[PDB]
C-alpha cells in the first residue's frame, strides 16, 4: 500500500 | 543510418497515445539494441521506462486481485476454487518474469556500461533495482533471497553515485523513495525504510528555499509520496 | 454429462476472475468456451458476461484505432507523408485484431446463440448484438465492405426490432435496442432525421407510459431514456 | 461522440 514514483 | 531510430521513438509515442504498452516496450527495446557506445536522451529513457512500467503495471495490478481472490477462497475452505486463482496467478508471474528479465537484460548489457552522467547512472541503476524488485514481490524461497540481492546492490550502487546530486534533485528522491519501499514490504524492515525516507525528506526540506520558481514543484511532488508512506508507516 | 456441469461453472468462475483482473481478451474465451460447448441456452449471468467481455476486448482496440486515425489525420493534414503512412500502417495492425475478435463472436451468434434464443428476451438480446458486432467492423471499413457490413448489421437491428415489439417500450432490452440502432443510423449509415426518428420515437414511447415503470427495471431505464435524450440533444444541435 | 448501450 505504499505508493512508489509514479 | 539513424533513420531506424527516429521512427521507433516516434512508434513508441503513438503507441502510449493508443495505450498499447507490449508494442510500445517492444520499440524502445529496439531503440536501445540498435545504438552504436551511444546514450539515450532523457526522452527516449523515459519512454524505455513508462513503457516497461505500464507492461509491468497491468500485470502487477492483477497479481494482486488474483492473489486477493486466491486467499478469501483458501480462508473459506474452498479449495477447488483456490487451485483454479492459483494456476492463473502462475500464469500471470511467468508474464512478469518475461517482461522483467527483458528490461534488466538490457540494463545489464546495454544500458547501465555505457551510461556517462551521474543522472543517467543514477537513473538506470535505480530501474535494475525496481524490476528486480518486481520480480521479488511474488517470487519465493531462493528466487526471492537472489532478486533481494541484487535489487538491494542496485539500490546502492544508485545511493553511492546519487551523492553528487542536491539532496533536492528529483532523481536523487525518487531513488529514495522506491528504496525505502523496498527495504519495507520486500526486506521487511520497516525501521531501515523509515530511516531512509525521512533522511531523504528531511535533506530535501533543509534545501526547499535555495531552489527556483520552474523547478520546485518536481521536487515537492516526490517529497509528498515521501512523507505519505512515513504517514502510514509511523504507527 | 456430470463433467459438463462442472466445466461450465468453471469457465464461469474463470471468466470472474479475469474480469477482475481486467483481462479481458482472456475472459472472452473463457465464456466462448461455455458457448461452443453446450446442449440446445445460456442463463442470464451468463449471456451478460459474455457481452462485457467482447464489449471490453473490442472496446479498447476502437478506443485505440480512433486516436491512431486521428493522428494519421494531423499527419496528412501536416504534408507529412511519412509519418502519415506509418500512423496508416499501425491502424492496420488493429483493424485486423478488430475484425478477428468480431469474426469470432459474430461466428458464435451465428451458429450457436441466435438458434436456440426462445424467449423474445434472449431473442432481441443476441440479434442487437449481432447488428453491434456488424457495426464495430462498419466502424472502420470503406466502399464495399462497408456496405456489405453495414447490410449484416441492418438486417440484425430490424430482425430485433420485430421481435423487440413483444416487450414494453419500457424494456431495457427494447430501449438499449433503439439506442444502438438509432446510433448505427446516425453513424454507419449518415442518415441523422432516422437516427434523431428513431431515438426521439423510442423515447416518446417510453414517456408515454413511465406509470408502467416497474420497480424492477426503473433504474436501467431511466439511465438508458436518459441517454436516448443526450444522443438527441447532441444530434439535434 | 454519441453513446451507445454501457
Amino acid at each position: 500500500r505504499a505508493i512508489s514514483l509514479p | 543510418s539513424v533513420n531506424a531510430r527516429e521512427s521507433n521513438v516516434y512508434m513508441a509515442k503513438l503507441a502510449e497515445q493508443a495505450e498499447r504498452y507490449d508494442e510500445m516496450a517492444k520499440y524502445m527495446k529496439d531503440v536501445v539494441e540498435a545504438r552504436q557506445s551511444e546514450e539515450l536522451t532523457v526522452e527516449e529513457r523515459n519512454l524505455l521506462s513508462v513503457a516497461y512500467k505500464n507492461a509491468v503495471g497491468s500485470r502487477r495490478s492483477s497479481w494482486r486481485i488474483i492473489s486477493s481472490v486466491e486467499q478469501k477462497e483458501h480462508s473459506r475452505n474452498a479449495e477447488d476454487a483456490s487451485k483454479m486463482c492459483g494456476k492463473y496467478r502462475s500464469k500471470v508471474e511467468a508474464e512478469l518474469t518475461d517482461i522483467c528479465n527483458d528490461i534488466l537484460t538490457m540494463l545489464d548489457k546495454h544500458l547501465i556500461p555505457t551510461a556517462t552522467s551521474p543522472d543517467s547512472k543514477v537513473f538506470y541503476f535505480k530501474m535494475k533495482g525496481d524490476y528486480h524488485r518486481y520480480i521479488s514481490e511474488f517470487s519465493t524461497g531462493d528466487s526471492k533471497q537472489s532478486s533481494a540481492e541484487d535489487a538491494l546492490k542496485a539500490y546502492k550502487d544508485a545511493t553511492v553515485v546519487a551523492k553528487d546530486l542536491e539532496p533536492t534533485h528529483p532523481i536523487r528522491l525518487g531513488l529514495a523513495l522506491n528504496f525505502s519501499v523496498f527495504h519495507y514490504e520486500i526486506l521487511n524492515e520497516p525501521r531501515a525504510a523509515i530511516d531512509m525516507a525521512k533522511e531523504a525528506f528531511e535533506m530535501a526540506i533543509e534545501q526547499l528555499d535555495k531552489l527556483s520558481e520552474d523547478c520546485y514543484k518536481d521536487s515537492t511532488l516526490i517529497m509528498q509520496l515521501l512523507r505519505d508512506n512515513l504517514t502510514l508507516w509511523t504507527a
